[PDB]
């Protein structure tokens, strides 16, 4: 006896979307029978626990149609923007739909159909629908010219309800008021689950364009490798950071792409226990060729197939191969779909995964650039039109340029944000406002970047306390030096990729204590921002064994994530202080994946590598070999000059002009003192004014008389010495 | 392959010696001899005490060593192991200088790849004795230095300058100064005669 | 044509026009499995013919090495690095030779639980003894048989080398089979 | 509901004499409904991961029989060398096997049967055996007028889908010719397992006879000590560089010696959960305590019982030695067995 399954599939009406079938769903028909429903009678069809779409239920051929599958003319698939391969649900209708008074119909185009069409058009597709439901597509209207077609829709409709997606109604010749419209989408409060498209995910445009070369080889030509032979690229892995769009653009894929989409794999199978969910998995991949061109998604391939540590495993890394390698079968035979995987962290899948024949090709998203972000926030924000008003289009390079770090997700979480705090801000100057006046301005967005820090950071963890230029007294030289030998070689890579220069790969700053070092480093991190990522060496190492190793290559793995790009090791030092020179026991592997990597990445590329010392014969010979890091810079004590700019700028608040303390005099009479040291003698001078009297007004010549009394220097047989030896 | 690690201390030198001895006749190079193994007799003692073991007992042995010859370079000939500098080991040594004047006009074209500076600017041909302690990586600091500052007036697309040279004058002192020519002759009176 | 790898014609004399081609494989658009034969294996000459010699004496001519009383050379092992030639050269052995290719899978061969795994080993040596000349493919054998010195090794591998020690130094003298062996 | 075993131990008969009984495994009454092996149906034992031996299935003693044992006779175990301890596999065989047209026979000693032995004598013992099977050793046949015993072993049997290791056949008097041989072993064709023995080990004459002496005594002669009032010793480590042949003599002392035979492998026994490479060595002690005499075998002892006050030694080596050295000297008690250890 036939059984009555309890879940459906979608597949495509294979004729051409014209007459009354445009708004039919013809079931198989032990379906349609074992449901009690007639044919020509109205059902709701929609996916599995959601609203539907009322269609007339028809019988199908059992030859065409399995038992499962369902096929809706393409006008009901896109009010519900179901995607071939959308699991269904199927309900009797228990009322006729009214009929319909006036109707609104328009273009997705958004050409004039008054200046293409004529309204007999209109007639004669709603007529088809029969009961109308606003959302339909109407699809690759001709025009009178011949080379030219035009998309329409049911923008509104309206008589002068349950579980329907969208209010349908009732075309009857004669007696409905047909209206035109230059709308691309149906009524908002209709709340439908709107198409997602490429024009929302913009701002990844290369990767895009690689995708859909990726889609065109295994849908549209998998014929063209049937000569030349070779196995195709049948599995892709589009990694990338967590938040940049991955599962977005696999959503623009699987609804712009018009393959059938295989179900997501996703972390969730039927028990997550071996032996059991081996055979509930090839399911999915059996499922895979019998329809025309498909695509099987295996989003989060890390969560499905993790990296097998040292015997974490159920069976599941190898059965996912032993399966890949019979989903790679095609374009001999059976060359009908292709396989995207996704993934934060590509490097803890099993590796087997990404071998030949496997997920073979990469996508390889990365940080959003500096106009990368401009596209993302023009696309984000043309969402909203009546309640921004201060986009014009200035002011919104002003937050990208300040934004930086954001991942994308962080930039939609910045405006939603943004959006949240206007409204408490609106509410918040005054007991009552009107809602709709509400608008977000750039002093609500440039207030919610205090709020919103990047998910980057969670991660990616970075201090960068927000040095400046003028925060740095002196140091002209090193200012211009820095200029030189990093900034330029980091933003001008294709200048040099052209004019054949050579980057200083590797700079080394090393100079006394207290000197401006990593206060440079810091500047440089935020003034003409780059990327700045930086590791400590206590963090590095962990109790247990090779844990330091792993730190390391992941160290970089997550640098790999943006260009140009400053790596800061400050204290180079503490990561290879011995073990190499002495004491090689069994334990410099920090030194020896530090010193592997410094050798992979390439020379203008766009990441650069900066660190510091002041204990420079400390850092093992291996990091100071050429092509590593053999540029040094010195950033020795400061001189007069610069020792009166730092003085002009920590005594900016005391005012050394009414009390006389002529600068010059303590600008000559600190020599020798190295940075820090002046501004001490700058706070204690300040200590000193307020034991004489606190609530001062003012500090004077003789505090800082005491402050200096009592402030001690550095050593010349070890400063001014042993960095002289060292620049030898 | 001097490091200390499992397969460097005594085993990578014979594997290298190995693939080059297997080879047809062979150039096998051993850049800075000197500070690979230095002397370890009183002076500038490693702790390695396993690589040049390991070439004495590679070199001076069993091994056919048909077609091979072990070349090396250095800087500081005084820090080599005086079981190199003896016959067994090394037995020839001459010595390499910076390049003179026409060497060093062919230098200065070498440097230049894709710059026009002769057309435009100043003749490369006119710094062939310009450049007067320069070594062969110094001829190419200067022209490197020049080639920054090139970046640094236009910064999108031009030639260079005289100026641009001059700068590379000072900036770069005279790298070849009388002090090796002092410790190289010094040395030289030894391993050129029989003392 | 659906299901059939190619859809054959059954040949009639009369009016087949029997055009003769200089083309060395079948019409290209099926794409039938092409053997991967020892013309496509270039760049290891030397080793192949080591492989070569080292499969045929176990496997052609053992019983005259057998009538000294020592076991024969039984046991091949392939390595070096993790991307020259290692599965590609057991295929070609597979193809070329006319012997009974087995294949001990690496996770396959094992269901659950006890009499699972030595069983399918015992199984297999058996088929490959019963039916010979007979290959035995052990590709990646690392994944079955580790040190046992790793905390990676559990039970099965403790399983799965007893049985191997067990079985591989049992047979010989007569069979005419080889076991080869290649790991990373 | 019962459940079978999934590894069968290996025993002696209490019948040590030749007869019936012989090619007769007795397996427990329960096994036997279970596997549906209807008593006096045929059943093939043979050790996990190697090919069966044909046995003729009878019914144990429902009460006194443990549901592990099958007890099989000295003639069949030396078919496959199975030692006493060896875990069988247990399997039904839908099968007749074929009947005999000539089967040959040897004796290890080499003497002439027709000389030692009325022809008749050897008739009735393969009558009575009911299956023939080249490799199978009839040991302490007298000779004529008892001047001495003779083993007698069938060297081949031929006849002019299940996998076994050794033929199985059939003998119907006058019918299958009993033709005599003096080779001393089984045919070479067959692959049979072939028992080690001390011949083959070189050297070591002293220590073998101390290895003879402190594994005969404690187990073959208790009652000597309990007469003089000292203990047994229960315990031998054999010690030496590797290479030198350590495990041939663990080998051929387990297939020499007619006891329970139980092996520790080193890291066999071993397991990541909190007490069960304890547990592993508790039922090894009392399983060698259950079936006396019995043998425990320790290869490489320090894998397993390391210093235990040295830096790598934690918890876990702490309570495995603990467990080792309580199950050798605690509160509780040995019984006829000896412990044998070899360690580098
Ligand atoms: N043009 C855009 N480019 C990138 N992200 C965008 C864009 N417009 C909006 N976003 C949003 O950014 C968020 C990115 O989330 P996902 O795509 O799920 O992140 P993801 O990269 O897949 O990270 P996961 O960790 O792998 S789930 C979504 O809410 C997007 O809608
Ligand atoms: N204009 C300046 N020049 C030099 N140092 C300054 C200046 N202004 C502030 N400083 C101080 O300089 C210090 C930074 O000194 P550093 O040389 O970077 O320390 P370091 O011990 O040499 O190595 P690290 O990387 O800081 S651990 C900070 O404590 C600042 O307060
Ligand atoms: N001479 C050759 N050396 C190496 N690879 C070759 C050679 N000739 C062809 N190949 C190709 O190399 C590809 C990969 O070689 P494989 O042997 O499959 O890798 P692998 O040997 O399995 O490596 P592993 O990880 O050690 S098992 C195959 O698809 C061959 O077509
Ligand atoms: N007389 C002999 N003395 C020693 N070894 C022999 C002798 N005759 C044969 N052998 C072989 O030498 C080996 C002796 O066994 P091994 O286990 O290797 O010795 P062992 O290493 O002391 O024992 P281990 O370390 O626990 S495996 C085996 O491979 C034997 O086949």
């Amino acid at each position: 006896k036939f059984k009555l399954p309890a879940e459906f599939i979608t597949r495509p009406h294979p004729s051409k979307d014209h007459g009354k079938e445009t708004c039919t769903a013809y079931i198989h028909p032990n379906v349609l029978s074992s449901l009690e429903i007639n044919p020509g009678s109205f059902c709701t069809v929609g996916k599995i626990g959601e609203n539907g779409i009322l269609v007339i239920a028809r019988a199908g051929d059992e030859e065409v149609h399995p038992v499962n599958v369902i096929t809706l003319s393409t006008t009901i698939r896109s009010v519900g923007n179901l995607i071939l391969g959308d699991r269904l649900e199927l309900k009797k209708a228990q009322v006729q739909p009214p009929y319909a008074t006036k109707v609104t119909v328009g273009s997705l185009q958004g050409y004039n159909i008054l200046e293409c069409m004529e309204e007999k058009v209109i007639q004669k597709l709603l007529d088809d629908s029969g009961v109308i439901m606003p959302g339909m597509i109407f699809q690759n209207l001709k025009t009178k010219a011949g080379d030219e077609s035009i998309d329409v829709v049911i923008t509104d409709a309206s008589d002068d309800n349950l579980f329907y997606l969208s209010p349908p109604f009732i075309f009857r010749k004669g007696s409905t008021h047909i209206t035109f419209s230059k709308e691309t989408q149906a009524n908002r409060k209709y709340n439908l689950p709107e198409p997602l498209s490429y024009a929302a995910v913009g701002g990844l445009d290369k990767e895009i364009e690689s995708l859909k070369s990726a889609i065109e080889i295994p849908l549209h030509q998998p014929t063209l490798f049937s000569s030349f032979g070779v196995s195709p690229p049948r599995g892709i892995l589009l990694h990338g950071p967590p938040g940049t769009g991955k599962t977005m653009l696999l959503r623009v894929v699987a609804n712009t792409s018009n393959a059938h989409v295989l179900t997501i794999n996703g972390p969730s199978i039927v028990s997550k226990y071996l032996g059991e969910t081996e055979a509930a998995l090839r399911d999915i991949f059996n499922e895979a060729r019998k329809y025309q061109p498909s695509i099987i998604f295996i989003d989060e391939i890390d969560s499905i197939a993790p990296n097998r540590a040292n015997d974490d495993s159920g069976e599941v890394e190898s059965r996912v191969v032993a399966t890949l390698l019979t989903l790679m079968d095609g374009m001999g035979a059976a060359g009908k779909v292709v396989v995207i995987a996704a993934t934060n962290r590509p490097n803890s899948v099993d590796p087997a995964l990404r071998r030949p024949g496997r997920f073979d090709q990469e996508v390889e998203i990365g940080i959003p650039d500096v106009d990368a972000r401009f596209d993302i926030l023009t696309k984000q924000f043309s969402r909203m039109s009546s309640d921004r008003h201060v986009l014009d289009s200035e002011a919104i390079k002003y937050i990208a340029s300040k934004t930086h770090g954001y991942v994308g997700a962080d930039l939609t979480a910045l405006c939603r944000e943004s959006v949240m705090k206007t409204i408490q801000r609106g509410l918040g100057t005054d007991a009552n406002i009107d809602k709709f006046s509400l608008k977000v301005t750039l002093k609500d967005v440039e207030s919610a970047m205090v709020d919103i820090r990047p998910s980057a950071m969670r991660e990616i963890f970075l201090e960068m306390p927000k040095v400046y230029w003028s925060d740095i007294g002196g140091q002209e030289e090193l200012k211009t030096k820095m200029k030189e030998m990093i900034q330029l070689p980091l933003e001008a890579s294709e200048t040099f990729a052209r004019l054949g220069i050579s980057a200083p790969k590797g700079v080394l700053l090393y100079g006394p204590p207290g000197c401006s070092k990593t206060l440079t480093a810091k500047a440089l991190a935020t003034e003409s921002g780059i990327n700045f990522l930086a590791v400590k060496g206590p963090e590095i190492f962990n109790k247990y064994v090779g844990e330091s190793e792993r730190a390391i290559r992941e160290i970089f793995r997550k640098a790999r994530s943006a260009a140009p790009s400053i790596i800061f090791f400050d204290e180079i030092d503490a990561l290879s202080p011995d073990r190499d020179g002495s004491s090689t026991s069994a334990a410099n592997h920090v030194l020896t994946s530090l010193l592997n990597e410094i050798d992979g990445v390439e020379e203008l590329k766009g990441v650069v590598i900066v660190a510091a010392t002041n204990r420079p014969d400390e850092i093992d010979a291996a990091l100071l070999r050429p092509g590593r890091l053999d540029r040094h810079i010195y950033v020795g004590p400061p001189d007069v000059n610069a020792r009166l700019e730092i003085l002009k700028k920590c005594t900016k608040k005391f005012n050394t002009e009414e009390s006389g303390v002529d600068l010059h005099e303590l600008a000559d009479r600190t020599e020798g003192y190295s940075g820090a040291e002046v501004v001490l003698l700058c706070q204690e001078a300040g200590l000193a004014a307020i034991m004489e009297d606190l609530d001062v007004a003012k500090v004077e010549l003789r505090h800082f008389e005491k402050a200096f009394k009592g402030i001690a220097r550095g050593i010349t047989p070890e400063m001014l010495s042993y960095y002289e030896e060292f620049a030898l | 392959i001097f490091n200390k690690y499992v397969g460097e201390s005594e085993r990578a030198i014979r594997e290298i010696f190995r693939k080059a001895r297997s080879a047809a006749p062979s150039i096998i190079f051993f850049d800075e001899i000197d500070a690979l193994s230095p002397d370890r007799d009183g002076s500038s003692t490693s702790a390695a005490n396993h690589v040049l073991t390991s070439l004495l007992n590679e070199i001076d042995g069993v091994e056919e060593l048909k077609g091979v010859v072990i070349v090396a370079a250095t800087n500081r000939p005084d820090e080599i192991d005086a079981a190199l500098l003896r016959p067994g080991r090394l037995d020839r040594h001459i010595y390499v200088g910076p390049p003179d004047v026409n060497a060093r006009l062919e230098i200065l074209k070498k440097c230049t790849k894709k710059f026009n500076t002769e057309e435009s600017g100043v003749d490369l041909h006119e710094l062939a004795d310009r450049t007067e302690g320069y070594s062969g990586a110094e001829v190419v600091l200067l022209c490197q230095e020049a080639g920054l500052a090139a970046i640094m007036e236009d910064l999108d697309v031009a030639k260079v300058e005289l100026r641009h040279f001059e700068k590379a004058f000072k900036g770069i002192a005279r790298g070849i100064t009388p002090e090796m020519l002092s410790y190289y002759e010094e040395f030289a009176l030894r391993s050129g005669s029989s003392s």
